[PDB]
């Protein structure tokens, strides 16, 4: 997770917009579904007395 | 009834009991006084003519009034 | 006159010669972002005065300065259509040019020698659309302008509401724009307290004291002088009389030797006279007068140096006595009077516990910090830094406008920072509001709050952001990495992007742009709210700021509010108001010198305003600018009143300058309670578009530039002919001198089908030109939603009667006729959008097939072979619009169950079906439906076919414009091959493409034809760019929420008929539901045979003080009056003649009319459309407080041949016999509001349930059960209805087991109900017991 929270950054103010995790899947020598298991996997919950 | 219906009679309530409150203010007994009750002055009659029943000259209302205008 | 008016002029009556002509009504938005988004070479504002607020950043004596150079904003990725389709942010990219110059540590003065330079990218910034809208997440957001308390200094009073005498007390604030408060609060005794931020109150003096001011000096400032002398006899006094005004004589006031005044007497004004006329320079009275005053300073002996008497000093006989030995003459008292000049610095002295500078700055730091040792120049500095610092403290240029204005100070703009001279003047206008000479401020007052707007806080989020990012860039470069690191390595651009995307992306300045209308758009741009961050909120104000101030005209609408939660929070902006150069709200004036009414205008503020002697909008004019009356009504400090001739300093700039542009629309509105024209604007704030849109037979003439200065008209931008025009797009060949040199172009406008609004409905343009039909710039060339002809028709006129019949309207009900349904004059189109993603569970994924378990074929000829379904297919509830099922693993069946499977056979499928199907009660046509596929997915059959058309539909967009600007390019040059080149047509044969290169002189007219030429090659190069781009963008991944594979939306267009339950509403704030659609025979008729076609309830109308509403009936009978002739006689046709004479005599009718139109310089085909577009009812103007008075509707009713009094005899429609008492029948403009029915109808038998607590959820809009509330529980109590009571808090809503047991019971035909336990009190006897709380059910 935090290597793609680094990468992330990087890519944000390099590759000009933002990083798509099909290109993180390129950045990174991952199998482009382990990034978007981990980038599914890091998120916090919600609080369930959040108000609306 | 609805918002317009009930502002009217919140309206007209205030418009009615703050009428009544300046119109008592005014004085409409008649004992003339000849003589403002905190300077001893004579009020004269025109000013006494207006407002029937007021025991005050000119210059002392104006300073009563003046002091009232900060709540003291 | 335009050709869009002569297509229908509309009858204006109206008397006042309009002098400012109505501004453009999106001007506060447009205007202040692109202030915002703009190079300007100066720090005025924007981004640049943003970037220099913080740049260049140096190191801490780093010898490396990051310096600004310049900015620019990129291209935008995606236009505003793409960026509402993908769901996201419209902006464009910013770019900074910084440079890094580093200097070596050795010298002179950080030697420049290694500098860099970079384009850095920090943050995108969104962007306002043409019509002032943003779009943040494909959502149309709009950011309401905020009404803050501006910088300054302010007096207020507190009245009456601390002490228990109610004495009031009078603070003082000073509010700086950054930096430290400053208060200045009475007390009770009068005692001047100063209290420094809002911590501990301080003794007043303390701060002079602190100032290096002492108590003599002190005295001379704060007091006048009163000397007394020792005249050789007990110490008489030296005196002017004016003084005395109000004095009660402790002596005989004597001089000449003649008794002026006996003792004991109130001072008069006479004795006033008596001594001035007679001049009496010096006193005698009696020692006692001197014997309770203070001395002004000090008093020390000849004799041994020791103190006479000290400065302040109240006087006594003995003090008088050292006095006299020391040989003194000059006894310096003070003026003191209870009444105007009291004693208050005097007595605050007395408190004072300090005496010395030094002990003031002791105090003030033992109160700012306390705890920590003081010390002299470390006070000093805590004291002089706190509000003299141009680094720490700050009232901006506006601050010291306000302060310098709020103290009559003759300059208007100085430091930033606070003086002597500041707060000296401040605590002397303070103690002058207290003695009587002086007001407190009204809070409300409009001269103290300012408006920031869209592009004022959007620059101040962006300079929080980065405020955070030079303060990483300082400690980054106070870190010696090099001079290697490149200004982009250093600066993030996460906390600037991310401030002004929170700040623009959710805050409560950022509201979706209501739309359901013209009139909303545009009436919610232009809007001051009073809430928000910066503002203050709901409970703390309160009732400052819920009201109307006298100086709100002209810069606020008094009646256009929401009215309910926040009254007077949200007050709208007014007709002609604009911002000042600081802030503030200024309105136009036109200057009238001496006695003559110039056309100059000039805006004045509000705080300025009160200055003047301002002129009555409905004051006459004798044709030179002369009032034509001597006294004149003006308005010239807050109360209004009657002005000599000689005495005007500025007029109004025309009527309508005091309502706002909801509350203008509105004909009559002098004649309506102010309330119900609230009301009234509010709710046609709310109006739906209808199916075909009408106009107001009854209007303002406000209609035409709501419509025009809205985005919805396409409006034209260049004069020219209509070269083409379609249901889709309007080609204007422009005229040659409106052309540009080179490029010479046409100009084609593509015009938005029906696509949906913010609220549902259906926002659609259509043409009203025609083929062949000139068009001027500035005409209007399609209507938009709930526009006629560049009209803002939101309503239809029907003809009404008012009268009671039959109870159907008892309250405020209205009773429709059928033809209203037949008609479809409210049949009204919503485009609703339904969603259908197929997720990842873990199960696995989700398709979208059109193959589902357990329903048959018969549900799924709507269906396509890929699972969603056919555009054009006309669907209802309960139809799958999209078929998704999600894997079932595993289903772990019953008993029983298992044997009727085993009997028949079957399986239950590994899947069940979760499948997008119409909500129940939806009914309408799917109109459009886009597949959007996550990236790594694979496209199904339905995605890849919508790309096909939709690329097939970009290449014929892209190559129809292209060859409609090669044909104007082509005929511009052709027209260039006429003269000079002459082939008149030897050249309509030969290749057209063979014309660049074709013959003619080497003239400016070959320029001419080289650069069209260049036109025609540049016209290839970009189109085909263009449909590169656009073919790559449409075939191209979209993004998607984590999770999500791929995503369906459909558009059903249902399409409401009016129906009982319906709220509709005249302008006039009379809402009403429809309850009953009665046929057209039951209807009341007129005697020649027509049917009334909506009856209202003659009760509301003298209850409710809304007379608009009639009047507004009795003009619109007379203008479809005057329709009705107009139509006869086009219908019978007679001729243009005396067509032309009727209508030309019902044109001039009136008194003093603006109006004056004359049929003698049309066509006689342009009447012939003119007249037609009059058949139908012919429109009438009616400014707001401008109106066309009843002699003018009689004079109208008569020129139909109508009743003059206003009413007609109906009939029965079911009995046939009239009505006695004669009824008032007219045509009155009906609203139909969108609190549509069937959209507040809902039930609920059973349903889902929440998930921790066990009760009724829905959640799809909405089975939620009823909130059954405790008053209700009440209501049940009073009566014996206990199991009523209990059934419904236990069996209906909570008990888990009570409520299958009731369902079963039910579908058995019992009603008996099994209590059981409500699963609220059972949780909540588990929390009690999770505490160290031990709570049983004892039995
Ligand atoms: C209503 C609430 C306040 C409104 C601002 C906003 C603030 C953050 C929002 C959630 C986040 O997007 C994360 C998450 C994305 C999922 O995919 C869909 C669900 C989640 C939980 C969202 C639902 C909702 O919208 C949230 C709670
Ligand atoms: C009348 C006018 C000529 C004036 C001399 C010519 C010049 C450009 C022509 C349009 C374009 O071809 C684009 C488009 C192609 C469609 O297929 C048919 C419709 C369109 C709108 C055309 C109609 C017409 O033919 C136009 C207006
Ligand atoms: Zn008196």
């Amino acid at each position: 997770i935090n290597k793609l929270n680094r990468i992330s950054r990087q890519m944000l103010q390099e590759m000009g917009r933002e990083p798509t995790p099909e290109e993180l899947a390129e950045r990174m020598l991952m199998p482009e579904d382990k990034i978007r298991k981990v980038l599914k996997i890091a998120k916090e919950p919600i609080s369930m007395e959040t108000p609306i | 009834s609805d918002e317009a219906d009930e502002a009217y009679s919140v309206t007209e309530q205030l418009t009615m009991t703050g009428i009544n409150r300046i119109r008592q203010k005014i004085n409409a007994h008649g004992i003339p006084v000849y003589l403002c009750e905190a300077c001893g002055n004579p009020i004269p009659e025109a000013r006494r003519k207006i407002f029937p029943g007021v025991t005050l000259c000119v210059e002392c209302q104006a300073y009563q009034e003046r002091q009232r205008k900060h709540y003291a | 006159y335009s050709y869009t008016e002569k297509k229908r002029i509309r009858k204006d009556f109206g008397k006042r010669p309009q002098v400012l002509d109505v501004p453009y009504l999106l001007s506060i938005q447009l205007d202040s972002f692109q202030k915002f988004i703009e190079q300007d070479p100066e720090g005025q504002y924007g981004l640049e005065a943003a970037f220099r607020s913080v740049f260049p950043i140096q190191s801490y004596s780093g010898n490396s300065e990051l310096q600004y150079v310049s900015y620019r904003l990129g291209e935008p990725v995606f236009d505003v259509q793409e960026c509402q389709i993908r769901g996201v942010t419209y902006s464009a990219p910013l770019r900074v040019k910084l440079r890094l110059v580093i200097y070596e540590r050795e010298a002179p003065e950080g030697t420049v020698k290694d500098i860099k330079e970079q384009e850095v990218y920090m943050g995108e910034i969104p962007l306002m659309t043409d019509n002032g809208t943003f779009v943040i997440n494909g959502t149309e957001r709009v950011i309401v302008s905020q009404l803050h308390r501006s910088p300054g200094v302010f007096f207020d009073s507190d009245k009456g509401k601390t002490h228990s005498s109610g004495k009031v007390l009078y603070n003082a604030r000073i509010i700086p724009y950054r930096g430290s408060w400053l208060d200045f609060e009475f007390d009770p005794k009068d005692n001047l307290f100063v209290r420094i931020d809002r911590r501990r109150k301080l003794p007043a003096t303390i701060i002079l004291r602190a100032l290096n001011y002492t108590t003599e000096q002190i005295l001379d400032l704060f007091f006048e002088k009163v000397i007394f002398e020792i005249r050789d006899n007990k110490l008489q006094m030296e005196l002017v009389p004016e003084r005395l005004r109000g004095e009660t004589a402790s002596f005989d006031i004597e001089a000449n030797g003649k008794v002026y005044v006996e003792k004991g007497r109130r001072i008069t004004a006479r004795h006033i006279r008596q001594l001035e006329k007679d001049d009496v320079k010096l006193i005698e009275v009696p020692v006692e007068y001197i014997a309770g005053k203070v001395v002004a300073k000090d008093y020390i002996d000849e004799s041994t140096g020791e103190l006479i008497c000290a400065a302040n000093m109240e006087l006594s006989l003995d003090l008088l006595a050292k006095l006299s030995q020391s040989g003194h003459k000059r006894i310096e008292t003070l003026f003191t009077n209870d009444l105007d000049h009291g004693p208050y610095i005097s007595e605050t002295l007395r408190v004072d516990p300090t005496n010395d500078r030094l002990s003031a700055l002791v105090e003030i730091y033992r109160m700012m910090r306390p705890g920590e040792p003081p010390t002299r120049e470390a006070a000093e500095s805590l004291f002089e830094n706190l509000f003299f610092s141009e680094d720490r403290y700050d009232l901006s240029a506006v601050g010291r406008m306000k302060f310098n204005r709020s103290l009559l100070r003759e300059e208007i703009e100085g430091s930033g920072i606070l003086s002597k001279d500041d707060i000296i003047d401040v605590m002397k206008k303070l103690i002058d509001i207290r003695n009587g000479k002086g007001e407190v401020d009204d809070i409300d007052h409009l001269g103290n709050r300012r408006i920031r707007s869209v592009g004022e806080m959007a620059e101040n989020q962006f300079r929080v952001g980065l405020v955070r990012v030079e303060r990483a860039v300082k400690e980054r470069l106070s870190l010696g990495d090099l001079d290697t690191l490149m200004p982009q390595d250093m600066i993030n651009a996460k906390p600037i992007s991310a401030a002004v995307k929170e700040f623009f992306g959710s805050s409560q300045l950022s509201q979706f742009m209501d739309q359901n209308n013209p009139l909303s758009e545009i009436t919610h741009k232009r809007r001051i709210s009073a809430l928000g961050p910066g503002g203050l909120t709901r409970e703390r104000a309160g009732f400052e700021v819920r009201d109307v101030h006298p100086t709100h005209y002209g810069r606020v609408c008094p009646i256009e509010t929401p009215e309910g939660p926040n009254i007077g929070l949200i007050n709208s902006l007014s007709v002609y108001a604009q911002t000042n150069e600081y802030g503030f709200l200024e309105t136009p004036y036109r200057k009238v010198t001496d006695g003559v009414v110039t056309d100059e205008i000039h805006y004045l503020s509000a705080i300025e305003e009160g200055n003047y002697v301002i002129a009555q909008a409905n004051s006459n004019l004798d044709e030179e600018g002369h009032f034509v009356e001597d006294l004149v009504t003006c308005r010239s400090k807050g109360e209004s009143s009657l002005f000599s001739r000689d005495q005007v300093d500025y007029m109004d700039v025309s009527t309508q300058q005091v309502v706002s542009v909801g509350a203008s629309l509105i004909p009559f509105l002098e004649h309506d309670d102010a309330n119900r024209a609230l009301m009234g604007a509010n709710m046609q704030r709310q109006a739906v578009p209808t199916l075909r849109a009408d106009k107001p037979l009854v209007g303002t003439g406000m209609e035409r530039a709501v419509a025009v200065d809205s985005g919805v008209t396409a409006v034209a931008k260049r004069g020219g002919v209509v070269q083409y025009v379609d249901a889709s797009r309007i080609v204007i060949k422009v005229n040659e001198d409106e052309m540009y040199p080179g490029e010479a172009g046409i100009d084609i406008y593509n015009l938005t089908k029906y696509t949906r609004s913010n609220q549902n409905t259906c926002i659609n343009q259509m043409p009203c030109v025609s083929l062949g039909e000139p068009v001027e710039r500035g005409d209007v060339l399609a209507d938009g939603p709930s526009t006629d002809l560049g009209e803002l028709a939101l309503g239809q006129n029907m003809r009404v009667a008012f009268m009671p019949w039959n109870g159907y309207n008892f309250e405020d009900s209205i009773l429709v006729s059928e033809r209203v349904v037949q008609e479809d004059r409210f049949t009204t189109i919503h485009i609703q959008e339904l969603a259908c993603v197929s997720r990842d569970t873990k199960l696995g994924p989700e398709e979208i097939t059109a193959d589902i378990p357990n329903v048959g074929e018969a549900a799924l000829s709507k269906l396509d072979e890929s699972g969603i379904v056919y555009i054009g297919a006309e669907v209802t509830g309960g139809d799958i619009l999209v078929g998704k099922v999600t894997p079932k693993g595993e289903t772990q069946l019953t008993p029983e169950e298992k044997l009727l499977r085993a009997i028949f056979g079957e399986k239950a499928s590994d899947v069940k079906d979760s499948s997008l199907r119409v909500p129940n009660g939806v009914s309408g046509t799917v109109i459009d439906v886009q597949v959007f596929t996550r990236d790594g997915v694979e496209k199904d059959k339905r995605a890849l076919e919508i790309e096909e058309m939709q690329l097939k539909q970009a290449k014929k967009d892209l190559s129809e414009e292209l060859q409609i600007l090669e044909a104007g390019l082509f005929s511009r040059i052709r027209a260039v091959l006429v003269a000079g080149g002459v082939e008149a047509e030897k050249l309509d044969k030969l290749p057209r493409d063979r014309w660049l290169e074709l013959g003619l002189t080497d003239e400016e007219k070959q320029n001419q034809l080289e650069q069209l030429a260049e036109q025609y090659d540049e016209l290839k190069h970009e189109f085909e760019k263009k449909l590169e781009a656009k073919r790559r963008k449409i075939t191209q991944g979209d993004d998607l929420a984590p999770g999500v594979l791929k995503i369906v939306k459909v558009y059903l267009a249902v399409k409401r008929r009016i129906q009982p339950g319906d709220k509709m509403a005249g302008r006039h704030g009379n809402k009403g539901v429809i309850s009953k659609i009665n046929p057209i025979e039951d209807m009341p008729y007129d005697e020649n045979g027509t049917p009334v076609d909506i009856v209202l309830n003659p009760l509301g109308v003298p209850s409710r003080m809304n007379i608009g509403q009639i009047l507004e009936t009795h003009l619109g009978m007379a203008a479809k009056g005057i329709g009705d002739k107009i139509n006869a006689m086009l219908k019978q046709q007679q001729e243009v003649a005396k067509l032309r004479e009727f209508i030309q005599r019902a044109y001039d009718l009136g008194a003093d009319v603006r109006q004056k139109v004359d049929l003698s310089t049309f066509s006689d085909e342009e009447v012939m459309r003119l007249a037609e577009n009059l058949r139908k009812g012919m429109p009438i103007a009616t400014p707001v407080f401008d109106g066309a008075k009843e002699a003018e509707i009689k004079e109208l009713l008569k020129l139909g041949d109508l009743p003059t009094s206003g009413q007609i005899r109906l009939y029965d429609g079911r009995t046939g016999e009239q009505f006695e008492r004669p009824v008032t029948v007219g045509y009155m403009y009906m609203l139909k509001l969108n609190h549509l029915v069937d959209d507040k109808m809902h039930a609920r038998s059973t349903g889902s349930y929440s998930l921790v607590t066990q009760q009724p959820l829905g959640g799809k809009a909405q089975f939620g059960g009823q909130r059954f509330g405790e008053m209700e529980v009440w209501a049940l109590e009073a009566y014996g209805a206990a199991y009523t009571l209990q059934e419904m808090l236990t069996v209906k809503s909570d008990d888990v087991n009570g409520r299958t047991k009731m369902y079963k019971n039910i579908v058995d035909g019992n009603h008996q109900m099994e209590p059981g336990m409500p699963e609220s009190f059972n949780v909540l006897l588990k929390e009690i017991r999770s505490l160290g709380i031990n709570i049983e059910l004892e039995d």
